[PDB]
RNA sequence: UUCAUCUAGACAGCCGGACGGUGGCCAUGGAAGUCGGAAUCCGCUAAGGAGUGUGUAACAACUCACCGGCCGAAUGAACUA
RNA sequence: GUGAACAGCCUCUAGUUGAUAGAAUAAUGUAGAUAAGGGAAGUCGGCAAAAUAGAUCCGUAACUUCGGGAUAAGGAUUGGCUCUAAGGGUCGCGAUCAACUU
RNA sequence: CUCUUAAGGUAGCCAAAUGCCUCGUCAUCUAAUUAGUGACGCGCAUGAAUGGAUUAACGAGAUUCCCACUGUCCCUAUCUA
RNA sequence: GCAGUCAAGCGUUCAUAGCGACAUUGCUUUUUGAUUCUUCGAUGUCGGCUCUUCCUAUCAUACCGAAGCAGAAUUCGGUAAGCGUUGGAUUGUUCACCCACUAAUAGGGAACGUGAGCUGGGUUUAGACCGUCGUGAGACAGGUUAGUUUUACCCUACUGAUGAAUGUUACCGCAAUAGUAAUUGAACUUAGUACGAGAGGAACAGUUCAUUCGGAUAAUUGGUUUUUGCGGCUGUCUGAUCAGGCAUUGCCGCGAAGCUACCAUCCGCUGGAUUAUGGCUGAACGCCUCUAAGUCAGAAUCCAUGCUAGAACGCGGUGAUUUC
RNA sequence: UGUACAACGGGGUAUUGUAAGCAGUAGAGUAGCCUUGGUUACGAUCUGCUGAGAUUAAGCCUUUGUUGUCUGAUUUGU
């Protein structure tokens, strides 16, 4: 089994968790839960959502 | 030949025509292989063969019943590996009763279940899931 | 006139009446047919439904589209600490059916099972079996006489076992006592097995093994009074319906001039005895085995208990049975796992499953981490600690 | 009930034969007792039909009616209610 | 106060706190809501509901009794904050005073 | 040319809220239409202030289609008082 | 409406594979009549929706017999009602018709089942329009438009729920009786095989799935939100801040738990006796004969296994049974 | 009178999404001041402390902590 990564929040997705969204341009997005899925559908920016690994990397959190 | 997929396209659903046959959408009027139950609408899923009409498209394609194959669903379905997934839209391609495509190319991705079920769709496909 | 459009009836008339079960512990109404060549063994076991989780395994099913591929499957975890043998019942065959000739009890009964014989334990003087235990005074002549009667008679032998609820996280504290049929030959040998195992524990691995098909017997979750729409699945009436729409419109023809038993009516839903068969055992895990939730593919040293504990149950600290799929009854309910009544050879049974990974993320939410160590590794240092 | 067969051997079964002229004539593409057409010819007859049918391109050949042997006393048909 | 507003919503003065209560939270109701995918396939019939909605700017067809149709249709924008510009009175270009609208 | 009792349905309009036959016929709309619309008209039984035809605007009037929209439905589920 | 008998003929030849004239015997009460027995101090008048059950004159599925059965397809027939028998366009409609799926889209009953179950489109009061008729008021089984669908708290029935009495009380059980359930398809393979000149073209066994149904279950996904849990936002009020009230849950995003969805997952048993039918031996009837005695196999049938309830006046085993 | 139960508290789990307060050579600018190269006031917002703060069983899990509770009524005999 392989752990995937949430395309919005960077969270680890274990088998069966969350959803997979295939955009019209054939790009694949993986969401660990409906919260990240809903923020993505709302077009929020992960760099502006403060608990995401993208936000934390951009704001040098944890390093 | 294919596991059960959540039905997302009851009769009357209009999906986009993903092929280049000149049709712009397919209007589901029936689902091949569907069972019977009082009041239950026949409903298609990814990989299903349906009877459809072209609502907008080439006039030589319009006003007639033709077979079609659902290649994108947009209703979440669970694969056997536990993945709940869905496309951005519902889309199908015009085919003959044997599964051979009327058009010669698919626009957009195609579900893997549909690709395994129908080789001609697979042969004309690009990205598969 | 005729129905004008055919449709199957709503519900199964074989599960009638939809009444509350007479006990919270569903009865085993049939045990496996006795094969008197095998060794003496319990035909069933008692456990407590802890909760559900999900596993990943490679499917071994040649010809399938998912042969040798990974599949995600729901599993039910049944906490199964060893049961204590405290008695033995002899059953004689009569033209009126099976009849219990006699029951021989163990000399010492723990307070766990003694509580089963009381409605008000705390204020009782706890006299249960005090005069019986004196039958073991010097040589146990009465005990041996009763066991000899069981051997001379009693074509069927069942042991009395009780759960050890003190080993479960449940607050109940009153054990569940049940008759389990002893299969394996020589009624004499059945009685000998029972006598030797008096006051002794029988573990779940001595009864069940990996890949085995077993049946779950339990009282379903209760839902109280229910209307026909959800009790029987009848069609909702149109929005325009005066006097309500969660009903059956015609509850009968003019004749017979009686509502018929086969018509859906509102009433009790749930809390019914169910016996669901052919649940494959995926794990026979052991409580003493830390890394209970580990596999040969994972190796993460973790128990079966999810992060935060099984919701509304607690932690699994005992031996446990993980069966594929779901079983009747809710969490914390006593369930009986019995061996299959028939020899299933269908390539669905006989499949040797090997778990690759067991989910231990919290079921109290969208759990993202399998272990506290993994949560620490992902999140780094926090303010309180870590 | 009526009509018949019947110890001067009834029906059934089994066994043996079932001819000469003659594979008759006519012909049928090919007919040989018999796809076949007229006469069902004479003799030897217990019997044998130009054959009763089958088989074969035809054949070769069988087979039955028929006659005998055995068997031993009943049997067949059409009707009535 | 918001706001175009005697709208809706909140408040001051004044008035009232009166409708039999307590406890539970089954079914079925009445009233109020939500819903994946589909989108009228339901039904006599889109009944009911939903969708739309203020204002500013753009744009607006057939037809017409030339008045309308018209808010046709169809687009965009709107918060907060910090600024900029324009729009006045009175007195003798200066002085002083003053309110909102864009 | 006549005759019934004077005239003999003109301009228009129509299976029309008026057409029995009738779900008329043709076209169109639909996958499919006893629906709608446009035509046709020996029109059971249309027709001229018993007003005919048409009409912009208006309509809590009747009707068809389309876009949007949706628990009307597929197929039900859940929450509040 | 359905089913027989006869058999002139059709069926290349052949009455009866499949049909069948002239006749003739019936059955049914899902047609419409006929009648006027019940109801006029009132049995709610179409259709649909919903739901249960029953019938079989069987459309499908099971197993079979026959064929003008080579295969495939089909047709005729038997046991069979166990099981299913649909989604739509038009119409109030029953009916009809067409589109389409399907294994199949069989026919019927139950006060032409079912209005204190709904609905009210039609019909079927009163408003109104038209056409024809009528001098007129008015008429029309002609068209059109609008038109209040009341009551259960009683009894029984049904669904669930308690419960006196058996010395008391407790636990573990038995099982009379009653109910009962699974269903159908596809693909692969068998096999381009058998069969056939060819065109075409099976089936048994095996495998993987699916349909319809049912019973659970909530790990996951989705729905639901008074967790009014966290955050955001408007308007106002508390002098400002902080923090809050109100806006009948103020609105928005997320939202755990619980509930829950073929919108989610899991599970849905195997023995015997039979029917039709095909047979064995075998007389009747020296032969023959599945039948008469005896007997083998055999259907989605039936009875069990299994599953549900547990007789509240069926039963068993077992624990303890009150110092005053 | 206990691996007892409860109420709190602690920890885990989970939800949201970074609390209040303080600070900043952050901030479109505007207005002042003078040592005209910086200062003061206002300023949506931004940044740091701060994945912080809040909530978390009401039908989540757990508990070497704190505090408390533990003999009321009725009835039953072969
Ligand atoms: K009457
Ligand atoms: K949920
Ligand atoms: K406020
Ligand atoms: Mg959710
Ligand atoms: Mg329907
Ligand atoms: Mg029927
Ligand atoms: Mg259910
Ligand atoms: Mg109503
Ligand atoms: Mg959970
Ligand atoms: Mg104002
Ligand atoms: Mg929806
Ligand atoms: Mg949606
Ligand atoms: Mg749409
Ligand atoms: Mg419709
Ligand atoms: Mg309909
Ligand atoms: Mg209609
Ligand atoms: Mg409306
Ligand atoms: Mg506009
Ligand atoms: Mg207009
Ligand atoms: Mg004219
Ligand atoms: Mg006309
Ligand atoms: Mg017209
Ligand atoms: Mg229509
Ligand atoms: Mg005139
Ligand atoms: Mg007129
Ligand atoms: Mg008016
Ligand atoms: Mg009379
Ligand atoms: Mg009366
Ligand atoms: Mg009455
Ligand atoms: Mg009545
Ligand atoms: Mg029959
Ligand atoms: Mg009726
Ligand atoms: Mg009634
Ligand atoms: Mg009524
Ligand atoms: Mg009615
Ligand atoms: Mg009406
Ligand atoms: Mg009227
Ligand atoms: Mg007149
Ligand atoms: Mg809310
Ligand atoms: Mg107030
Ligand atoms: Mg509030
Ligand atoms: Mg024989
Ligand atoms: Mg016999
Ligand atoms: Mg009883």
């Amino acid at each position: 089994m392989k752990v995937e990564i949430d395309s919005f929040s960077g969270a680890k997705i274990y088998p069966g968790r969350g959803t997979l969204f295939v955009r019209g341009d054939s790009k694949i997005f993986r969401f660990q839960n409906s919260k990240s899925a809903s923020l993505f559908k709302q077009r929020k920016n992960p760099r502006r959502i403060a608990w995401t690994v993208l936000f934390r990397k951009h704001h040098k959190k944890g390093i | 030949t294919k596991f059960r997929i959540s039905l997302g396209l009851p009769v009357g659903a209009i999906m986009n025509c993903a092929d280049n046959s000149g049709a712009r959408n397919l209007y589901i009027i029936a689902v091949k292989g569907s069972g019977s139950r009082l009041n239950r609408l026949p409903a298609a899923s990814l990989g299903d063969m349906v009877m459809a009409t072209v609502k907008k498209g080439k006039p030589e394609l319009r006003k007639k019943v033709m077979p079609a194959i659902v290649v994108r669903q947009a209703k979440s379905w669970r694969r056997r590996d536990g993945v709940f997934l869905y496309f951005e839209d519902n889309a199908g391609v015009i085919a003959n009763p044997k599964g051979e495509m009327k058009g010669s190319a698919i626009t957009g991705p195609v579900g893997k279940e549909c690709a395994d079920l129908w080789p001609r769709v697979a042969s004309n496909s690009g990205v598969v899931v | 006139s005729h129905r004008k459009y055919e449709a199957p009836r709503h519900g199964h008339l074989g599960f009638l009446p939809r009444k509350r079960a007479a006990s919270i512990r569903a009865r085993v109404k049939a045990f496996p047919k006795d094969d008197r060549s095998k060794p003496v063994a319990l035909t069933s076991f008692l456990g407590y439904k802890a909760g559900m989780t999900t596993i990943v395994r490679d499917l071994d099913r040649p010809g399938s589209k998912f042969h040798k591929r990974e599949v995600v499957e729901a599993v039910t975890v049944v906490d199964t600490p060893p049961v204590v043998v405290v008695g033995v019942v002899g059953y004689v065959e009569t033209p009126r059916g099976l009849r219990s000739l006699t029951t021989v009890w163990a000399e010492h009964l723990s307070d766990e099972v003694k509580r089963r014989f009381y409605k008000n334990w705390y204020k009782s003087k706890k006299k249960a079996f005090t005069k019986y235990s004196a039958k073991y005074a010097q040589d146990g002549a009465g005990i041996e006489r009763e066991l000899a009667r069981i051997k001379k008679y009693a074509s069927v032998v069942r042991v009395l076992v009780h759960t050890q609820i003190r080993k479960t996280p449940l607050a109940q504290k009153k054990a569940h006592l049940a008759e389990i049929q002893l299969n394996g030959g020589s009624i004499s040998e059945k009685v000998d097995w029972a006598r030797e195992h008096f006051e002794k524990t029988v573990a779940v691995d001595s009864v069940f093994e990996q890949n085995e098909m077993i049946d779950a017997i339990a009282v379903t979750k209760g839902h109280g009074f229910e209307g026909v729409t959800h009790r029987w699945g009848t069609k909702k009436l149109p929005r325009k319906t005066h006097r309500g729409l969660r009903k059956v419109a015609c509850i009968g023809a003019w004749h017979p001039a009686h509502v018929m038993w086969s018509v859906a009516r509102a009433g009790q839903r749930g809390y019914h005895s169910r016996t669901s068969i052919n649940h494959k055992i995926y794990r026979v895990g052991k409580g003493d085995d830390e890394a209970n939730g580990a596999t040969s593919f994972d190796r993460t040293k973790k128990t079966i208990t999810p992060m935060g504990g099984f919701v509304h149950y607690g932690e699994i600290k005992n031996d446990f049975i993980m069966v594929k799929g779901c079983i009747p009854g809710n969490r914390k309910r006593i369930v009986t796992l019995r061996k299959s009544l028939y020899t299933n050879t269908s390539r669905k049974a006989l499949e040797e499953v090997s778990l690759k990974w067991i989910d231990t993320a919290s079921k109290f939410g969208k759990g993202r981490f399998q272990t506290p160590a993994e949560k620490h590794a992902f999140m780094g240092t926090l303010k309180k600690d870590l």
